[PDB]
């Protein structure tokens, strides 16, 4: 369903955020490495740190759009039977009469 | 300046309000009628103090209609400008005739002729300003004014100010 | 005038501290957001106090503090020594010694020269980091009239 | 100046004029849709309502009795004897 | 416009309203035309 | 319905008596310094400097929010925002007069804390000047005793030139560095 | 035990309290010397009573700042300490990342079983969801 | 009412990014201990 | 600035009094042999009149900034040119008091406060459990 798609998108956004956090950690530790005079991680430090910002930016673009879609869907896809019981019993009854 | 004054208002209640939320309606009717008003006699009645200890007193019932009239005593912070008073404030408007300085609840107008000699209105400036060599006065700057006189218009008090003398002007 | 500001900051900090203790003394403890809020207030205060200390630290390094003739030196000397105690928290200085030993590498000997080269490496690394920050930051973007209808149904006029 | 309750010396009984004015005033207020302090046992005339309120001494009014000097004694309708 | 004024007094503030029989409003205007001042005050100053 | 005062006056029919107001300390008939309490006792005039006025109003508008939630039962830049919150809760909202007064007071106040204000209050009250002058001295920051005696002409000879400079020194120190 | 941990926390925070307060009082008296003027009012009542007015003194020195500028080791100590703090912070952040990741696993499992949760008829209300069956 | 959510979220994003970069600037650069405390805060 | 020097026995071979307090100032580790007093002493070997003698000589000076007998005195270390100071030592209870700053004591204060702040912060920070729907709850 549509709501399922929305929820899936939101979950994806959550995943993105998590990624951002992880690469924040990476960035911190590897900055610690660079300050100590290890430059070998300069490629990997900046990569993880830049991939973080890229991932965070992507999540921001994805999340803000999702919020806009919710506002546009108000009144459209989003809010602002005993005859069924009877058919069940009749079915049940004819089944008893003719097993 | 900026005084605290002991005042009393007369409100009249129609009998239908003679219920349990009476004192409440009265204090409310006081804050409606008095707070944010302005009179030549007291200045701007800005804010009523001690909302809990507003004295409602007893209400004399008028003898024709059943209504009841109270003398609500209250304390308020007021604002009344005086001639000769020196005030800091902000420029809010600035034309070829002078500029207005918003001071508290009231504006004060500084006519182009109570201004330092070389400080003159230049309209090519954006926005139009007063442009001395060591001063530029425009629509957002802070000024110190001396109130040359007040005009009472029982609804507001307007006044006219000078920045010409020593120790005045921009700050 | 500076000492007045310093005393103000210290007073505020003391207040926030007492408040924290008060919140802790209650069994259930306060709403977490409130505790964090007060914590932030304390943060602002202590930042102001450290910046003010440091700004006056040249002027604070400048003086001598001893008891005046009116001080009850006879009865309590110990409280006077406590008030004048310049010894750090033995734990703060034990983790200062522990941090410093753990702080990489970096052993005395040295000697300076080579230590200034180390500091230089740190500073140029800082510059590189700043540039990187600059570029990385560069990489992102910041029908009808109801009355008339009714009137028709009641009188027939269009 | 206002005479203290413990020093009041006017009649403990309600005057004809007082009673006529209380009944007039309540009836007026009752008629201006003021809250009624009694069970209207089917009553509709505000004077008959007023009479009923005064009959049960459920009238929240006070008589400020002025003395020729300007001073006064305040008396509650609840406390005034209605021998009229 | 809620404007009040008693020019000559320059009083735009200390003003009251009263309910009197028009014949008295008349009588008072008449006594004035005849140079007599029937000043009406809403407070007392004598006591007794 | 015109809001009255705490004192009485003889209606001599001659409305032509009112004088002007200046910095000869000739405030109104209303604002003269020997004035009368609601309880009837004669107390002195209360003029507030800003900071002091900013606190009175703030302290009062909060006492009022309390009472409204009771009956419901049955950094300077940051403060400019919080204040506009308090107003929409406690004031009639149409009160543009008060809204500016708070923006003004909040931006022009020299002393932030009630402690600091009290320190000014203490200091300035040994001088026994008019309550109007001590208010001005608390509102207008001055460096020279001339600056003071120029912006507050009401002084001139009430306080010495050097004793007034002592005070401006202690005021400048008490000044809150926002 | 959690409560015991709370006791520890309270203990530490209380120590902080005492220290900073002490500093403030000392400052207060030292100021009570000249200005003040109202500054001495920040002193505790017992302390205020205990000490007669007019306490301590001060002297003039430059060159304590120059001696401080002469010795540059404190800056190096600062850098190192900062680095250490950065490391601890790194570890902690890694931990947070893991925890939040797993939390996201379970929560989105819940949300997926709830995408599977099927219908729009019934009224759902809320920190947990409840349905009105009746 | 959803616009408020959008505003709060955007403000939150800006705050997060800005605080991250600015904290990254704050360290590298008891003063050091104070700096560490500030880092912890951010 | 962090230390306290005491030679409690030095009182015993003399007794502790004013000129004594000066000399006992000389006995403690806080004293410097680069001062003028040491020179005067050595020259003598080979209390007002002392102050009179310090006016002739040029160098660092240590003078008497109090007498409360037999307990307290300030002894001032000053640089004479007009007299500039340096630092101020107190003598109370047969123990030399270190002249600790101004700035350093404040440093101590800040340090301590900050430290325990950190402790509380971490300890409490471990405690909370976070759910997106539940926010932060304390179990």
């Amino acid at each position: 369903p549509y709501i399922q798609e929305r929820l899936k998108s939101l979950n994806d956004i959550e995943t993105q955020l998590c990624s951002m956090l992880q690469e924040a950690s990476q960035v911190t530790f590897i900055f610690g490495e660079l300050k100590r005079g290890n430059e070998s991680v300069k490629p990997q430090f900046e990569n993880h740190v830049k991939q973080f910002y890229e991932r965070l930016d992507k999540s921001t673009t994805q999340l803000r759009k999702e919020i806009q879609l919710l506002d546009e869907n108000v009144g459209t896809r989003l809010l602002p039977q005993d005859t069924e019981k009877m058919e069940e019993q009749l079915d049940l009854l004819s089944a008893i009469l003719d097993p | 300046m900026f005084f605290i004054k002991d005042l009393s208002l007369n409100i009249t209640l129609h009998p239908s309000f003679f219920g349990p939320r009476m004192k409440q309606y009265l204090k409310t009717k006081l804050l409606e009628e008095v707070e944010g008003s302005c009179t030549g006699k007291f200045g701007y009645i800005l804010c009523v103090l001690d909302y809990d200890n507003i004295d409602i007193q007893r209400g004399r019932i008028l003898p024709t209609d059943g209504s009841a009239e109270f003398n609500v005593k209250y304390r308020a912070v007021v604002f009344k400008p005086f001639k000769g008073e020196v005030v800091d404030g902000t420029v809010v408007s600035c034309s070829q005739h002078g500029f207005e300085v918003q001071v508290g609840p009231m504006k004060v107008f500084v006519t182009k002729h109570l201004m330092p000699q070389d400080l003159t209105f230049n309209a090519g400036s954006n926005p139009p300003s007063y442009q001395s060599s060591e001063d530029v006065i425009t629509i957002k700057s802070r000024i110190r004014v001396k109130i040359e006189g007040c005009i009472s218009q029982v609804s507001s008090i307007h006044a006219i100010g000078s920045i010409k003398e020593d120790y005045l002007g921009a700050i | 005038q500076a000492l007045d500001a310093v005393r103000m900051r210290l007073a505020q900090l003391t207040h926030s501290l007492r408040r924290i203790r008060d919140e802790m003394s209650k069994a259930e403890l306060p709403q977490w957001y409130t505790l964090q809020s007060q914590l932030n207030v304390t943060l602002s205060q202590l930042v102001s106090v450290t910046s003010t200390l440091q700004h006056f630290q040249e002027t604070l390094d400048s003086t001598v503090v001893y008891p005046l003739p009116k001080f009850p030196t006879t009865s309590h000397e110990s409280l006077v020594t406590t008030l004048l105690r310049k010894k750090n928290i033995p734990e703060v200085d034990e983790w200062m010694k522990y941090v410093r030993e753990t702080s990489g590498v970096t052993t005395a000997l040295l000697k300076d020269e080579e230590i200034e080269k180390l500091l230089q490496q740190d500073r140029e690394i800082t510059n590189w980091a700043r540039t990187t920050f600059r570029n990385e930051y560069g990489k992102h973007d910041f029908p009808f009239n109801v009355d008339d209808v009714l009137k028709f149904t009641f009188t027939g006029e269009k | 100046k206002a005479i203290p309750k413990d020093q009041r010396a006017t009649t403990p009984y309600m005057t004809k004029y007082e009673r006529a004015r209380i009944l007039g005033t309540r009836a007026l207020q009752i008629s201006m849709n003021a809250p009624v302090f009694v069970d209207l046992e089917g009553e509709t005339d505000p004077l008959r309502i007023a009479m009923k309120e005064l009959a049960e001494k459920k009238i929240p009014l006070v008589i400020r009795r002025y003395l020729p000097d300007g001073s006064f004694e305040d008396w509650s309708v609840e406390e005034l004897i209605v021998d009229l | 416009h809620n404007q009040f004024e008693c020019k000559g007094c320059d009083n735009k503030i200390d003003i009251y309203q009263i309910h009197i029989p028009y014949a008295a409003k008349l009588l008072f205007q008449e006594l004035m035309a005849m140079n007599i001042t029937p000043r009406l005050y809403t407070d007392r100053s004598r006591d007794f | 319905v015109s809001t009255s005062t705490f004192q009485t006056r003889r209606r001599r029919l001659k409305k032509v008596e009112e004088e002007e107001n200046a910095a000869t300390l000739q405030l109104g008939q209303e604002f003269q310094l020997k004035q009368i309490n609601h309880q009837g006792e004669e107390e002195e005039l209360i003029a507030l400097n800003l900071s002091e006025a900013r606190l009175v109003i703030k302290e009062a508008l909060v006492e009022r929010r309390r009472a409204f939630k009771r009956s419901q039962k049955k950094t300077r830049e940051k403060e400019l925002e919080s204040i506009d919150v308090l107003l929409e809760q406690t004031t009639g909202g149409n009160n543009k007069d008060l809204k500016n007064t708070m923006q003004y007071l909040t931006n022009f106040s020299r002393f932030r804390d009630q402690e600091t204000v009290g320190a000014v209050i203490q200091l300035l009250k040994s001088t026994g000047l008019h309550p109007f002058e001590v208010a001005q001295l608390g509102s207008l920051a001055c460096d020279t005793a001339d600056e003071a005696k120029t912006l507050i002409p009401s002084l001139n000879n009430k306080i010495s030139d050097d004793e007034l400079e002592r005070i401006l020194k202690e005021l400048s120190n008490l000044e809150t560095l926002y | 035990q959690f409560v015991k941990r709370r006791r520890d926390m309270l203990e530490h925070i209380n120590l902080a309290m005492n220290e900073s307060s002490l500093a403030l009082e000392f400052v207060s008296l030292l100021l009570s010397s000249v200005k003040e003027s109202t500054g001495m009012s920040s002193m505790s009542p017992f302390l205020r009573k205990v000490v007669k007015p007019s306490s301590l003194n001060s002297d003039k020195i430059p060159y304590v700042a120059p001696t401080k500028k002469e010795y540059i080791e404190l800056d190096i100590l600062n850098k190192g300490w900062k680095l250490q703090s950065l490391n601890e912070s790194k570890d902690l952040l890694r931990a947070s990342f893991n925890k939040l990741s797993s939390i996201l696993q379970n929560e989105h499992d819940y949300w997926n079983k709830i995408m599977q949760s099927i219908s729009n008829k019934d009224v759902i209300f809320k920190k947990l969801l409840a349905i009105k069956y009746g | 009412s959803n616009q408020a959510l959008y505003e709060k979220l955007e403000q939150t994003r800006t705050i997060l990014s800005v605080k991250l970069a600015e904290l990254i600037n704050m360290t590298t650069i008891a003063v050091a201990t104070t700096s560490v405390m500030m880092v912890n805060n951010q | 600035d962090e230390l306290q020097w005491k030679s409690p026995e030095w009182i015993q071979v003399f007794g502790l009094r004013t000129e004594n307090v000066l000399d006992y100032f000389a006995e403690s580790p806080f004293f410097d042999k680069t001062s003028n007093n040491q020179v005067i002493k050595m020259q003598r070997q080979f209390y007002m009149q002392l102050e009179e003698e310090l006016m002739k000589l040029d160098g660092t000076e240590y003078v008497l900034s109090s007498v409360r007998e037999p307990d307290f005195w300030v002894i001032r270390k000053q640089r004479r040119t007009e007299i500039i100071p340096l630092q101020d030592y107190y003598i109370i209870g047969a123990n030399i008091y270190q002249s600790p700053t101004i700035f350093k004591i404040v440093q101590s204060r800040l340090m301590s406060t900050s430290y325990h702040l950190n402790s509380t912060l971490e300890s409490l920070y471990d405690l909370i459990e976070f759910q997106p729907s539940q926010g932060v709850h304390y179990k």
